């Protein structure tokens, strides 16, 4: 599911915000999931998924990235 | 000679005020440092 | 009644305007709004006039309450 | 938004001259002939 | 009076947040009577 | 502000700040007349340019019309402040006789640059004359704000 917000203001400026929810539907994984060889190994996991990219518009300014919890300093 | 036509108790209030107001304002301003710092968020352990 | 066929619209205030204006205003509302509280201490039963309150109050009032509009902009919270 | 730079150096203005003006205070304090009448 | 006996009315029917209520009006109009008639009483005991 | 729950007054409290009121306002008015001697020093400067007598009379009347309804009320008002057994009240009617020195003071002024424009007064002495009579009023005026401090 994702929602899709928008906030138009007559002061020069309109607000998006997307909340988006993310399921991985490729094949369950089964046994214990291995940190050590995870990082060590580049095969290992290769089906999962690391990151991905999404193309915003060019004029979005003040991008910002968040959770429920606070805010996730991960992305590029 | 501005300031000595007013009256003392003139004086003394507005000082009064000015220092008072101030102090307010460093007692606030002064506990943000960690809410620039790093995202707003709940410390410690006890607070969740 | 399309876009290409019509016109645009931005707000008349700029953005770069916004910071000038919000120190001016406050600053004005600042001073007269000391002035009414000192004036009011200060003054006595046999000193105080109404008419004279009542100006002071208002004019207070309009400028600060602008400034404040002008802060919130600033700040980027968008009414 | 502002840096903690700039917190930093206000933080440490205020305090200095809030602190001179209350010795100013006590300077008119005893200065006031009506507080010893 | 009124302001006592309301203490029984809380006890049967009304709640915390409703007896407050009621409390808060019939307290300010007690105390304004309470305050002129004082001030009539202080000027003849004085007298 | 307006609103006061008193049940008891205090009469002295009362009066004491009845006494500032009328405090502040004999201050006014003995502002006033140090700025009526300052319009009257303002009109002998004129005189002398212009030459013109006519200007200096009606400002000396209208100093000495204002000044005595300004004496008058601050009368007025001492003999309330007396009423109310404020120890003020001989200093004010004091200063009151010290203003006369500088009324009087300032009449001499007046009359010294009548002469000097008129040529009964040469220019050298007028200065030292003036000189004293100035300096003599600021002394007065002088004596004048202490005891208005001690208002
Ligand atoms: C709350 O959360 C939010 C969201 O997370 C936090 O804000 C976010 O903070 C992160 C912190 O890192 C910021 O990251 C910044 O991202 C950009 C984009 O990075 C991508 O593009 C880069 C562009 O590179 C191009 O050119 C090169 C060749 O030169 C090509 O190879 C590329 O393909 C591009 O064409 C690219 O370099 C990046 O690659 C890097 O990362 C990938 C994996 O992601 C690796 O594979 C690469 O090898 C490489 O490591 C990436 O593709 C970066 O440009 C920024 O880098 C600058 O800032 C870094 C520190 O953040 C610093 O380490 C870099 O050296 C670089 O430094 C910049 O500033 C320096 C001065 O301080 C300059 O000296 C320097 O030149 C440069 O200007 C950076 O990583 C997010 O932007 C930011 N997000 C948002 C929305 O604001 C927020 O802080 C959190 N709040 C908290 C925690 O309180």
């Amino acid at each position: 599911s994702m929602t899709r917000v928008i906030e138009v203001s007559h002061w020069g400026n309109i607000a998006v915000e997307e909340n988006v929810d993310l399921k991985h539907t490729g094949a369950v994984l089964k046994g214990p999931f291995s940190r050590y060889d995870y990082q060590r190994q580049p095969d290992s996991g290769i089906s999962s998924i690391r990151s991905f990219k999404t193309i915003l518009p060019a004029a979005a300014q003040d991008v910002y990235y968040r959770d429920e919890i606070g805010n996730v300093s991960t992305s590029h | 000679f501005g300031f000595l036509r007013l009256s003392y108790e003139k004086q003394d209030t507005l000082l009064k005020l000015l220092i008072l107001s101030m102090a307010a304002v460093l007692s606030f301003s002064t506990r943000l440092f960690a809410v620039l710092r790093f995202e707003s968020v709940i410390h410690e352990f006890d607070p969740y | 009644m399309e876009l290409e066929a019509m016109s645009r619209y931005t707000s008349p205030v700029n953005p770069a305007v916004f910071p000038h204006l919000t120190v001016v205003l406050l600053a004005i509302g600042m001073f007269f709004t000391a002035w009414f509280f000192v004036y009011e201490v200060t003054s006595t039963k046999y000193t105080r006039d109404i008419y004279k309150e009542l100006l002071i109050s208002l004019v207070a009032s309009l400028f600060m309450g602008f400034g404040v509009l002008f802060l919130l902009l600033w700040v980027g919270i968008y009414v | 938004m502002i840096t903690d730079v700039q917190l930093a150096i206000f933080a440490n203005m205020l305090g200095v001259s809030l602190f001179l003006l209350v010795v100013l205070y006590h300077y008119v304090a005893v200065n006031n002939p009506k507080k010893q009448e | 009076a009124a302001m006592l006996g309301l203490m029984y009315v809380y006890w049967t029917q009304l709640n915390m947040f409703q007896t407050l209520k009621y409390l808060a009006i019939l307290g300010s109009v007690t105390f304004l009577a309470g305050n002129r008639m004082l001030a009539q009483q202080a000027v003849k005991r004085t007298a | 502000v307006r609103l006061d729950f008193s049940i008891t007054k205090d009469p002295a409290a009362e009066a004491r700040m009845k006494v500032a009121c009328i405090t502040e306002q004999v201050l006014t008015l003995v502002n006033k007349r140090i700025g009526l001697y300052r319009h009257f020093d303002e009109t002998v400067n004129r005189y002398k340019q212009s030459r013109d007598i006519s200007t200096l009379n009606s400002g000396k009347k209208s100093l000495e019309t204002e000044h005595k309804a300004l004496t008058s009320e601050i009368a007025l008002l001492q003999s309330r402040l007396k009423t109310e057994g404020s120890d003020l009240c001989d200093r004010v009617s004091e200063m009151q006789k010290l203003d006369a020195q500088v009324k009087e003071l300032v009449l001499k002024s007046a009359v010294e640059a009548e002469r000097l424009v008129a040529g009964k007064l040469k220019k050298d002495t007028y200065i030292e004359n003036e000189k004293l009579i100035s300096g003599k009023r600021q002394e007065l005026v002088t004596k004048i704000d202490h005891i208005l401090d001690a208002l």
